């Protein structure tokens, strides 16, 4: 089966508010490219806001919403914010919101009224095996089914991460990186006495958001202890070393080690985006001062 | 530390095996090494006798099987030539590929000499 | 927020030199660093919200003033012959930025200390 | 003083300059020239060289006043001065390849030619204005014309290594004029008669060619000028004429891979010619197959596999360098998957070679020092553009089907999960590829109970299911449900 | 020349102007009009490429310390009679006279 | 490893005697010669006197120096830089320096 976090695309293996964080998002962002009395902006969106307004938002600072996403840079901020995880659909729920300043309004379209998560299977997919196949991101499995019928001696557990993202907090008005909270509860996952031997598949999803963004340098706050250089492979292979040998059982159990590209099938990326250009590069550097 | 035992053109047994007490799954070899001359390749075999190979002037005449399970090769020298006062090393190489007539693979034995 | 300065010169007229005022974790996304005129009597860092990391307003100074967000510290540097790199060496940490605006406002708090 | 033929200059008697540059060209001709006072007090020296540059010198002394150009050239403190418009015109008018002055010259002599194509290289090496202004000048269609006009002119090594250098470097680092040579100009057509010439040296052609050293290192630049415009965007690119001369290259190139270059270019030799053998029209590439019986080959399936397991040993000779893998592990696998995966004498040969060594039953998949275990171990290494071609390969070898891939690889679940969407459905189907389900040893009696991502070991004994469930011991989900 | 079908002639009509060693000849045919296409070439030595519509039926050579480039098509159907053309493969130079 | 032992008077108006001695062994060395690092601009050549021939002095100004087979002569208070002795055969032979 397959645990992990909700944020690499688990369907590969097959009365809302509360988006107000551009402007966070533009002053992590190294270019103050404001529009107007700003201090005046989010400061009121943070007048009355964490519970109930009157209505998911409200005609008083709707409007002001409204004037921040009338600066045509700030959707440039959100266009490249990359390392700002919003709604995917910002966009739309500005739309809706814009129409649905006014009262007397409801939106039919993203959620009905009486949605997409991914829940469970317990499936048999009979491929010359048993192969049991299931999926543990909901908290659905706090009623009477923990973890259904004593189904242990699990052949393989998998807990898949994006690396690119620690300087993000998810807990909030602290620092506590995602990588460093990932590899604090991989110490609860592996040393159990449940999945004692069996193969801890680590799984380590979007290598290219990592690629670039290596220009933020590794020692900010997330390895604050020790940094290596600035290149993609001794910080792959510094985290990879880290996070294998945190695993108290070194030398018994079998860690399968993996990496992967996020979504390019086409075989563009397969030698001719990168493995020519190395080529290239030696087949230059091979030569020169005649 | 491979062994093997050993007046007109005649038919001749040749049974090497791995019976020196020798781990032999990997592609044997057979080399001749006349008086003066150096090491001579004229048999390669791989496993499950499937690919063969001789050299210009050996391929009709001293055909070479394998049972592979015993890790023993059999050679049929039929026909007697001039040509046959050579030592003869089974050998057995470590590579992938049909490599000749480069010693790079140990294993010599002590080599066999056909009266 | 609760951070003292140090740092400063050589009293000379001639010491240029850096100074340091250490903050204490962070400075805050809807907040900055900043400082004040700069004398103990009769305002160096003209730090901003994100990039406006402008020059002395009623000093017109040479002031290279840096902060290091990873090391949570304002390192400036009042050299090249400051006459205008006295004791009170006031640094503001924020709660709000628009324009570096470093007239004795738009702090969480006022350092303390010295400079030279 | 080598200072003081600055100042001497500036008087500018002829014996004095003249031999001073002399002796300064035999003393400084080394790599790595003066180390404090150049970069104030040969500066000077540079800009009245570049001064007399821009007028046309005598028809003496060039070999002398052009090797103290190359010289200021070698430092990178005057390429500023030496990297300029005009500059570079007196420089491409004395080197003949500029098409600004063609009908003009009457006929050089090779030695201040080849001295002014030196200059050129040094210059288009390491000034990015000197990139823009080739770019801006067109110096190739010149260029062309040379390396066109060799069947009729005896032009030696050093001239023609040397403008074909220059082309690779100017193909290196401008991808405009690459592609304009490309379309424009039908510069594979030209490379490939260039390669015709290479290897028309003769070198006892019935039995295995030996290509000298001159012609060899020729051969290895003018592969390194294909593999810079061979590249771009020719994946899918199909045309019948087009193809032909792809085939043309193809079989060049068969000829080619079972040499041996003199000295020890044997190995870069053999990484640049399947470097250009990689990127080619896949559909182009089973005439590598395309190989007669003969006396002394490796006849498998009925056809001939000659260069197909010569290039296998090529790969197990290249797999050993383990500080740079992505250079000189790729192409080789790519081709070798595709040429295995149009051909069932191929796929069957080397599925038939490299896969079926098993292991001893009960290690680990991974330790063994056969070229499988090497490859296993190789899928897992941390360049995803290696791991996919070696698992690419591994699944097209393993005759497209999962249960075979999983028989004998524990991780080919992740291996394959995301190649294909999981793998577990209708994709990659069962073989129409030859492809009968029974292969078979005395293996697999292990594997009546194939516990199959390790090795197969039955020692999972701890129960501890001490009371209950969960107690502090699986209610972990209240930690879980925010990730 | 209006060939019955079945064989043909080995068509050895020399070329002008450089010599028949490490210069690789070939053949181009071509219906009567634009429409060329090349037919076969020959490598340094004996190493004859071809088209799909040509296997079998047609044997080249470049015949080496022998004069002229002998071309032996035979069991040729009525889709053949057209003009073919001889020159070098890689540079192709100046064309010849035609083949009725 | 050639390293050297440049110190510094920090003092204006007055003599520099430095040193500039051979540790590394390595042959091709054949001039010493100097470099002034001022704090806000490239390092600056002043004493390029190669010992082969006449000695060749500041190009901005003519305080007098000599060579070790040093002597700086004569400082002014402004004409201040982070000083190195420069010997070479490959380029940067800098050593370490001080400055006033």
């Amino acid at each position: 089966l397959l645990l992990g976090a909700g944020e690499s695309g688990k369907s590969t293996i097959v009365t809302i508010q509360s988006i107000i964080a551009i402007i966070r998002a533009m002053g992590r962002l190294k270019i103050d490219f404001g529009d107007a009395a700003r201090a005046d902006d989010a400061r009121q969106l943070f007048v009355l806001a964490g519970a109930a307004e009157e209505g998911f938002m409200t005609a008083e600072l709707a409007g002001v919403i409204k004037r921040l996403w009338k600066d045509s840079g700030v959707q440039a901020c959100f266009n490249r914010s990359r390392e700002y995880q919003l709604n995917d659909s910002a966009a739309y729920y500005l739309n809706d919101l814009d129409r649905i300043a006014q009262p007397n309004y409801i939106p039919t379209q993203q959620d009905v009224l009486r949605v997409k998560t991914t829940g469970i299977v317990e499936t048999h997919f009979t491929f010359k095996d048993l192969h049991f196949k299931m999926f543990d991101v909901g908290g659905q499995r706090s009623e009477r089914k923990k973890w259904i019928h004593c189904f242990e001696g699990v052949t393989a557990i998998i807990f898949c991460v994006a690396l690119s993202d620690y300087d993000l907090v998810l807990a909030e008005d602290e620092e506590m990186n995602r990588m460093h909270e990932s590899m604090k509860l991989f110490d609860s996952i592996c040393n159990n006495k449940w999945f004692t031997d069996t193969s801890i598949i680590l799984f380590l999803n979007k290598k290219d958001l990592f690629e670039e963004k290596i220009k933020k340098s590794p020692l900010t706050i997330c390895y604050p202890e020790y940094a290596g250089s600035n290149t993609y492979e001794e910080a792959a292979a510094y985290i990879q070393c880290q996070f294998e040998d945190l695993n108290k059982r070194k030398d018994t159990k079998e860690i399968y080690t993996h990496f992967t590209c996020a979504t390019d099938t086409k075989n563009v990326q397969f030698v001719f985006d990168a493995v020519t250009d190395v080529i290239i590069k030696n087949n230059l550097k091979d030569c020169g001062l005649f | 530390q491979l062994q093997e035992s050993g007046q007109a053109g005649d038919s001749l047994r040749l049974s090497c095996a791995a019976s020196g007490l020798i781990v032999s799954n990997y592609a044997m070899g057979w080399f001749r090494q006349a008086p003066g001359k150096e090491r001579e390749f004229v048999a390669y075999i791989n496993w499950n006798g499937g690919v063969t190979y001789y050299t210009n002037s050996v391929k009709g005449r001293f055909t070479i099987s394998r049972d592979n399970a015993k890790n023993t090769v059999y050679l049929q020298m039929n026909s007697l030539k001039p040509e046959d006062t050579a030592v003869y090393y089974c050998a057995r190489t470590s590579r992938a590929s049909v490599t000749t007539r480069v010693a790079d693979f140990g294993y010599w034995g002590q080599g066999t000499q056909v009266t | 927020v609760q951070l003292q300065e140090s740092g400063g010169g050589l009293v000379q007229a001639g010491g240029s030199l850096r100074l340091s005022c250490a903050a204490s974790v962070r400075t805050s996304d809807t907040d900055g660093m900043a400082w004040f005129r700069q004398a103990p009597g009769k305002f160096v860092g003209g730090i901003r919200w994100n990039s406006a990391t402008w020059y002395a307003d009623f000093v017109k100074g040479r002031f290279t003033i840096s902060r290091d967000n990873a090391k949570n510290t304002l390192y400036l540097q009042m050299n090249s012959l400051k006459p205008e790199d006295t004791a009170l060496y006031y640094c503001a940490r924020r709660a709000y930025g628009f324009d570096t605006d470093s007239r004795e406002s738009a702090y969480s708090n006022w350092g303390q200390g010295t400079q030279v | 003083e080598p200072r003081a033929v600055a100042d001497a200059l500036e008087t500018g008697e002829e014996d004095a300059v003249t031999e001073a540059l002399r002796s300064f060209n035999r003393e400084h001709s080394q790599s790595f020239t003066f180390d404090d006072a150049q970069q104030e007090d040969r500066k000077r020296l540079a800009k009245l060289l570049v001064s007399v540059l821009e007028q046309g010198l005598s028809p003496k002394h060039r070999v002398t006043w052009l090797q103290t150009i190359r010289i200021l050239s070698r430092d990178r403190s005057c390429l500023d001065s030496f990297a300029s418009r005009q500059s570079l015109h007196a420089l491409a008018c004395y080197a003949d390849i500029a098409i600004s002055e063609e009908p003009i010259p009457q006929p050089p002599d090779m030695d201040v030619l080849l001295e002014s194509l030196k200059c050129l290289c040094n210059l288009v090496l390491s000034s990015p204005t000197a990139q823009m202004l080739a770019a801006e000048a067109r110096l190739v269609v010149r260029l062309a014309e040379r390396v066109g006009l060799y069947r009729k002119r005896s032009y030696p090594h050093e001239v023609q290594f040397f403008d074909l250098r220059l082309l690779f470097l100017l193909t290196a680092l401008r991808t405009d004029v690459r592609q304009q040579l490309f379309q424009e100009l039908h510069g594979v057509r030209l490379l490939t008669d260039a390669l015709e010439l290479t290897l028309g040296v003769a070198p006892k052609e019935n039995p295995l060619v030996i290509l000298p050293a001159q012609e060899t290192e020729r051969a290895m630049e003018i592969l390194k000028v294909l593999f810079n415009i061979t590249f771009d965007s020719v994946k899918r690119e199909v045309d019948e004429e087009d193809a032909a001369l792809y085939r043309y290259l193809g079989t060049l190139l068969r000829h080619c891979v079972m040499a041996d270059a003199a000295g020890d270019r044997t190995e870069e030799f053999h990484g640049h010619t399947v470097n250009l053998l990689g990127n080619l029209p896949l559909k182009c590439l089973d005439v590598l197959l395309a190989l007669e019986l003969h006396e002394g080959s490796l006849e498998f399936m009925g056809v001939n596999m000659d260069v197909i397991n010569a290039l296998l040993a090529f790969l197990e000779k290249r797999l050993h360098q383990t500080h740079r893998l992505k250079e000189c592990v790729a192409p080789v696998l790519s081709v070798l998957t595709e040429c295995a995966r149009m051909h069932r004498p191929a796929r069957k040969f080397l599925k038939a070679q490299v896969l079926p060594p098993l292991r001893d039953v009960r290690t680990r998949p991974e330790v063994g020092d056969l070229l499988r275990n090497k490859l296993v171990r190789l899928m897992t290494h941390l360049d995803t553009d290696v791991k996919r071609v070696a698992a690419e390969f591994l699944f097209v070898l393993c005759s497209e089907s999962v249960p075979r891939f999983i028989k004998y690889t524990g991780y080919g679940n992740a291996a394959g999960l995301l190649a294909a969407r999981g793998l577990m459905a209708g994709g990659r189907p069962e073989g129409q590829y030859s492809e009968d389900e029974d292969t078979d040893t005395e293996e697999y009696r292990e594997a009546k109970a194939s516990i199959n991502p390790v090795t197969g070991r039955v020692e999972e004994k701890p129960p501890n299911p001490m009371e209950g469930m969960t107690e502090e011991q699986k209610e972990h989900e209240a930690m879980k449900l925010v990730n | 020349g209006l060939v019955q079908p079945g064989g043909s002639l080995r068509l050895s009509c020399a070329a002008s102007g450089i010599i028949f060693r490490s210069n690789g000849m070939a053949w181009y045919r071509q219906a009567p009009g634009k429409e060329r296409e090349w037919v076969a070439s020959i490598t340094s030595f004996g190493d004859a490429i071809y088209r799909d519509s040509v296997k079998g039926r047609f044997t080249i050579s470049r015949d080496n310390a022998r004069n002229a480039v002998s071309l032996q098509t035979n069991s040729l159907k009525t889709e053949d009679t057209a003009v073919y053309y001889c020159n070098t493969y890689p540079v192709n130079s100046a064309w010849g006279q035609g083949t009725q | 490893q050639l390293q050297e032992s440049g110190g510094g008077l920090v003092q204006a108006g007055g003599s520099l005697r430095l040193s500039c001695a051979a540790s590394g062994g390595i042959v091709h060395i054949s001039s010493m010669g100097w470099f002034r690092q001022a704090p806000g601009k490239q390092r600056e050549l002043v004493a390029t006197s190669p010992s082969n021939g006449d000695i060749r002095y500041a190009d901005s100004v003519k305080g007098r120096f000599t060579l070790s087979r040093l002597q700086m002569n004569s400082l002014e208070p402004e004409d201040t830089a982070v000083y190195y002795c420069h010997s070479f055969s490959y380029n940067n032979y800098y050593g370490q320096g001080t400055q006033v």
